[PDB]
Parts: C-alpha cells; structure tokens; sequence
C-alpha cells in the first residue's frame, strides 16, 4: 500500500520493479516463497524469517556498496522485501554481454568496487556465496557498483560450510570435489572468475573438470599484471588463494578511478 | 555462448 508495484523484472528470479507513493522513490520489490527458503534465520525479536533479511539488515550501514534494504513484509505464504532501485541502472553481466571484454582501467574500478563492498559483508558477519556479474548493478550515472541477491548467503564463519546453493561455474574446487569450503577463499575464488569475465567478456570454466582442472587460458589480451592476479585467485589450493589486502595490494590494483571518474570515462 | 547460470 506504501508501495505501487509495477512491471517484472534475470531468469527464475521474482523481482518487481517499484515506486515508494510517498517521496515517488525508485524501489525493487522481491517476493520470496516461504516453501521454497531452504536457510531460515531468526531476528533478535525472535522473529523467524528467511536468511537473506538478517543478512541484508547486518549490511544495510549506508555504504553505498551494497544495496540496502529498506523494508520487508510477512505474508501467509511468501516474504516481500524491499530494496532500493537505482536510476539509471544495468546489472554488469548485460553490461558485459553488450560491450564485450572491459578494458583494464574499467574492470579495474570495478573489481575494487566489488572488493570494497564483499569486504563490508564480511566485516558485518556476512557471506555473500553467489558472487557474479549477474548479482552486481551498475549505477551508470555516479558510476557506483552495488552488490545484489543475498538469497544463497549465510552468516560468515571461520570453520568449514558444508552445503552451497549458489551459482556452480563461479563456485571453487574444493566444492566441486570435497562438497566443503570456507568462506573467505571461496569468495576469492568466486571474485577470479569475475575478473576473468570482465577482462576476457566471459566466465573462464564451463564444466566441472574444467573448474577441478584450474587451467586458465586467455582468449583476449590481457595484461601479465592482470593474468597473474586472476591466476592467484583461482588458485586450486584454498590456502594459495590471497587475502583481500593481498588482492587490494597487487600492483593490477593500483591507480584505481573514482566512482564518479569511471562514469564520466566510460559510462556518458 | 555466453549465458545466465543459475543459483
Ligand atoms: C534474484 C534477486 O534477488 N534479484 C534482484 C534484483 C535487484 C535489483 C534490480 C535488478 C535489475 C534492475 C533493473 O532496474 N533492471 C532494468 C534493466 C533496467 S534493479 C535491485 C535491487 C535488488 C535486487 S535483488
């Protein structure tokens, strides 16, 4: 009632596109069935709900790098939470798919975009598990990055996670081959195949043997910088894999354009 | 050819 629905939004996705009547804001309306929540989590009200609020809310400070939620409902058989909608705004696998292989200086603000924000997950106890260019908008105007679909996320944790829901092709060895990981190096793992999607306008690995064969060859040129970067990330051991300080410290990291840069060199 | 995975 607070809200005027609109138009389908993303494949197997339930996601509406709409306007708060109030201050006419842009808003994205997510419906989740409640028979369909694999992960529930419980508020500190004791209030049972789907783990993608309690991990949104943990998230939702004001850093502009993750989109925050800014209200849900309960319904007799579904969840319907509410999220801001930036204008205008493409999410970055249709951005790649149009333009192709990104050159460096883009992907790189991108990347760190994407870094800085992951990192923001994590500092507030949260794992996202389903990074992609699928799960990432672009604000085209401020030239922002924002992080979408907590729906495969849980509560991060330093020990060993024993069940994934995410997307496969992004998701490590160790998974494909031991169904165990931890996190932060999953992560890592999931964050070498962006790159390698940004810089070369495709996904690395197809296949399973593929992922387990962590055998990375490069269809476009791409910088020695670069190549070594995404060859650390997608590390076959976890523990080869670097820290997000490692990541941010690599020399291909250095020189990164501001937000509002990035829009004026590459998006107007 | 470049595709959508799902989760
Ligand atoms: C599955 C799932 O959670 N999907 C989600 C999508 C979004 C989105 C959007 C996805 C595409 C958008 C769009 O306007 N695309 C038009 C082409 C301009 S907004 C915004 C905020 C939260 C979520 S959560």
């Amino acid at each position: 009632s607070q809200y005027q629905v609109g138009p389908l939004l993303g494949g197997f996705g339930s996601v509406y596109s709409g306007i708060r009547v109030s201050d006419n804001l842009p808003v994205a309306i997510k419906h989740v069935e409640k028979d369909r929540i694999s992960d529930w989590g419980e508020l500190p009200n004791g209030t049972r709900v789907p783990m993608e609020v309690v991990l949104l809310k943990k998230v939702s400070s004001g850093f502009s790098g993750v989109i925050r939620l800014l209200d849900w409902f309960e319904r007799p058989d579904s969840f319907v939470l509410i999220l801001e909608r930036p204008e205008p705004v493409q999410d970055l696998f249709d951005f790649i798919t149009e333009r192709g292989a990104l050159q460096e200086e883009l992907a790189r603000s991108f990347f760190w975009q994407v870094l800085e924000a992951v990192r923001h997950c994590h500092n507030c106890g949260v794992l996202h598990r389903d990074i992609k260019d699928e799960n990432i908008l672009i604000d085209l105007n401020r030239g922002e990055l924002k992080l979408i679909d907590f729906g495969s996320g849980a509560l991060l944790k330093d020990t060993v996670y024993t069940d994934f829901d995410g997307t496969r092709v992004y998701s490590p060895p160790e998974w494909i081959r031991y169904h165990r990981y931890h996190g932060r190096s999953a992560a890592v793992w999931s964050l070498g195949i962006l790159l390698y999607d940004m810089v070369c306008g495709d996904i690395p690995f197809e296949h399973d043997e593929e992922i387990i064969g962590g055998q990375v060859f490069f269809r476009q040129r791409v910088s020695s910088e670069c190549q070594h970067l995404i060859r650390w990330c997608l590390a076959l051991r976890p523990s080869d894999r670097p820290t997000f300080e490692e990541i941010q410290n690599h020399p291909w990291m250095q020189d990164v354009l501001l937000p509002q840069e990035t829009a004026e060199i590459h998006l107007h | 050819k470049r595709r959508r995975h799902p989760s």
